[PDB]
């Protein structure tokens, strides 16, 4: 902990240095704050252990809760709701602990009325997301009066996920900024190139987000199913040297709409990340630049 | 009604489909429709893109012909899908008058590749002066289609 402390100091000190700026600042940063929280961690896992499949649970619950919370700690009034939320969030935990495996629903709707209480001065505050988060846990605590209990861990999953995509937001962002500001060194050396590349990123991790909403919430199949059984018309297709008559669906239409929106999206947003990306790290011709760009939009449209 | 049937393919078996007066009027009904559209496309070309976007005059009436060409021929398609469904037959057809008309695009994707080849290769770069068919001049600009001297 103390050579984690020392190189803590050392990368606040060195922080937006114009001579040694470099996108792995970030995570360098990140990395030291994941170190400074695996001792508590660590801590959590021995306790856990010390006596030991109930306890397990508790024991890992716990363990990545705590590990949350030491992300958010080493990334004011904040730090203090952070704090006081532990205390709302601890019967979640072992109530889904208990549920893997009179009075406790009492205290179940009283903590998610805490919950809800707390979240108000937030939601208040606060985009989107943030309040239909918080109007979801209005719902389940409704409900509750065995699979409110899947519903509220989904709701838990769901905001350690959003709470790791704001971080990989500001990540990106301070990124972003470094390279934009070498791009610009460069250039004074020899917005909208910046926004494609923007742009570019926020596809991606829209792309991932989504993706890992839809690992987590693998029970709700059914609009999948029914999108994926319109059955409209039918062609003569190839099966194992079989002629058979596969039906397209309104998932495969909405599957093409997705690739084109996607594949026009990357062709308009194309010269800012290639100017971004090659131009930066290897200077080159003004007509080996274009030649590549239009080699690469030909090649993107077709596909 | 059942007028007169092909041998058309199902599923991989050569399935005897009978044509209909249900088919007939459903390509008449297409046909006038395609007509119809055919008749009443500048209109609404110049309604919708015009108004939303300013455009000039020679790309709009290429768009109106492009569109013009695109509709007919999908709808003849349609046509002839939905009375005689030979697809199967004049793919071979298709496919010999295919090449014998896109030999013409032989001056045009020469043209593309001959400029992707000077842009890889820079064998002349923007400042020089250059002859070529008695035409000496200070080269501009460069395309991948045509060079401005």
């Amino acid at each position: 902990l103390g050579w984690l402390k020392a190189y803590q100091q050392k990368l606040a000190s060195a922080v937006g240095s114009l001579r040694n700026d470099s996108q792995l600042n970030t995570p360098k940063a990140i990395l030291i704050d994941l170190i400074r929280a695996l001792p508590v961690c660590l801590i959590i896992l021995a306790v856990g252990l010390i006596l030991l499949e109930l306890l397990w649970s508790f024991s890992k619950k716990l363990a990545i809760f705590w590990l949350v919370f030491g992300l958010c700690w080493k990334v004011s009034h904040w730090r203090r709701q952070i704090v006081r939320i532990s205390l709302a969030l601890l019967p979640i935990h072992f109530w889904s602990v208990v549920a893997e495996l009179v009075l406790g629903q009492a205290m179940i709707f009283f903590n998610l009325l805490l919950i809800a209480f707390l979240v108000w001065p937030m939601c208040r505050e606060s985009l989107v997301t943030i309040t239909v988060l918080s109007i979801i846990p209005i719902a389940l605590m409704v409900l509750t009066a065995y699979t409110t209990l899947r519903l509220a861990g989904r709701w838990i999953e769901t905001v350690y996920l959003v709470i790791i995509w704001n971080l990989l937001y500001q990540t990106v962002l301070r990124g972003l900024s470094v390279a934009a500001r070498r791009i610009a060194w460069r250039r004074a050396l020899a917005e909208q190139v910046n926004q494609q590349t923007l742009r570019i990123t926020m596809l991606l991790m829209f792309a991932l987000f989504g993706v890992m909403f839809w690992a987590i919430w693998s029970d709700l199949i059914t609009v999948f199913s029914y999108l994926d059984s319109i059955t409209l018309w039918h062609y003569n297709g190839t099966e194992a040297g079989a002629a058979v008559v596969k039906n397209v669906t309104m998932g495969s239409l909405l599957f093409a709409i997705i690739a084109s929106m996607v594949a026009w999206a990357l062709i308009r947003n194309l010269p800012g990340l290639l100017e971004v990306l090659v131009l930066s790290r290897l200077n080159m011709r003004q007509g080996a630049s274009y030649a590549i760009t239009t080699i690469l939009n030909y090649i993107i449209i077709a596909v | 009604i059942t007028l007169w049937h092909y041998n058309g393919t199902e599923a991989g078996a050569a399935v005897v489909k009978n044509v209909t007066m249900g088919s007939l009027l459903f390509a008449i009904i297409a046909s006038m429709v395609a007509w119809a559209l055919i008749r009443n496309l500048p209109g609404l070309l110049e309604v919708l893109v015009l108004s939303r976007l300013n455009m000039r005059q020679g790309a709009s009436y290429a768009i109106t012909t492009i569109l013009n060409y695109i509709i007919i021929a999908v709808g003849a398609m349609t046509v002839f899908g939905s009375l005689g469904v030979s697809w199967d037959k004049l793919q071979w057809l298709a496919a010999a008058l295919s090449v014998g008309l896109s030999f013409g695009l032989q001056e045009i994707f020469g043209n593309f590749v001959s400029g992707l080849i000077i842009l890889f290769e820079r064998p002349v770069r923007i400042g020089d002066t250059v002859t070529i068919g008695s035409f000496s001049g200070t080269v501009s600009k460069i395309r991948i289609r045509a060079t401005t001297i």
